[PDB]
């Protein structure tokens, strides 16, 4: 149940040098929901003036 | 009737609106006390909740899941509620396709002349498969012709098409309300 | 055999980001009366052409 070797990998990607970033947007998700939840809601009421 | 495929919120309405609707029945079918009904009426409620179940059906796969772990003679709501939540939700047994019923007819048929002598319907439906009752093949018979007291025969078409129409109109007259229905909180 | 339809995904369309999506209410009542009666200035001409 375990003497398989079907999979194969894949390459050895080379990439290089520049690192990770810093602790930097953490505290960004203040508005992420509400604009959505407010942005599609400001003219989302466009289609009621429509029919 | 309940759509399987739409928002989580609507999937909670919609929900709601089939446990409601199963409640009505359920009550419509109350006598004397309030969240059991009569075994008999099992099928019958299925018949507005959009499931047309055969009675074979019924028997062998609804009555038992139905059924405590003891065999009663009323069904509990408790355990009537939430099956009939989950075979809407399925459509296990929704009415056939009407093509479906056609074919079936033009098969009785063999001759495709569009119409099916009484006796010949009568015969098929009281000596192949499930054997109707008498009140069952005289319903059958009197509606199927329109109530015609002189009616020789039966055309399938315009039968089909009439029990469809009507069928479509009692369906969205029990869904009525379902657009002002909200989920409770 | 009946060749049952595949219980495709429904819609649950994601809306277009059309000109449906610019203003407020109360702009949203000022396009209402500028799309409330004309469009049957058209369909009446079609009726008036048709009688004619």
């Amino acid at each position: 149940m375990a003497l398989l070797g079907k999979t194969l990998k894949g390459r050895s990607t080379r990439p290089g040098g520049i690192p990770q970033k810093r602790n930097i947007k953490w505290r960004q998700l203040a508005k992420n929901q509400e604009e959505f939840d407010q942005l599609k809601q400001l003219a989302k009421m466009k289609r009621e003036g429509l029919k | 009737m309940y759509d399987p495929n739409t928002s989580q919120t609507e999937k909670q309405k919609q929900e709601e609106f089939l446990k409601l609707k199963i409640q009505e029945a359920f009550n419509l079918f109350v006598k004397d006390k309030k969240g059991i009904v009569d075994k008999r009426e099992i099928p019958y409620i299925m018949r507005y909740l959009g499931q047309f179940p055969s009675e074979a059906q019924v028997r062998d796969a609804i009555l038992p899941e139905i059924e405590e772990d003891e065999p009663s003679e009323f069904i509990k709501y408790s355990k009537f509620e939430p099956y009939m939540l989950k075979v809407l939700k399925e459509r296990e047994y929704e009415p056939d396709d009407p093509e479906a019923l056609l074919a079936a007819f033009k098969l009785l048929d063999q001759e495709g002349k569009g119409y099916i002598e009484i006796d010949m319907m009568k015969t098929f439906l009281e000596k192949q498969g499930i054997e109707f009752r008498e009140q069952e093949t005289k319903s059958f018979i009197e509606f199927a012709t329109n109530k015609d007291p002189n009616a020789t025969v039966i055309y399938y078409e315009d039968y089909i098409s009439r029990l469809q129409a009507f069928t479509d109109k009692h369906i969205e007259s029990v869904m009525k309300g379902y657009n002002n229905f909200q989920v409770k909180k | 055999m009946p060749p049952k339809k595949a219980k495709g995904k429904k819609k649950k369309e994601e809306e277009p980001d059309d000109e449906y999506k610019s203003m407020t209410g109360a702009d949203l009542t000022q396009t209402l009366e500028k799309l409330k009666e004309r469009v049957n200035e058209m369909r009446t001409n079609r009726n008036y052409i048709q009688m004619d």
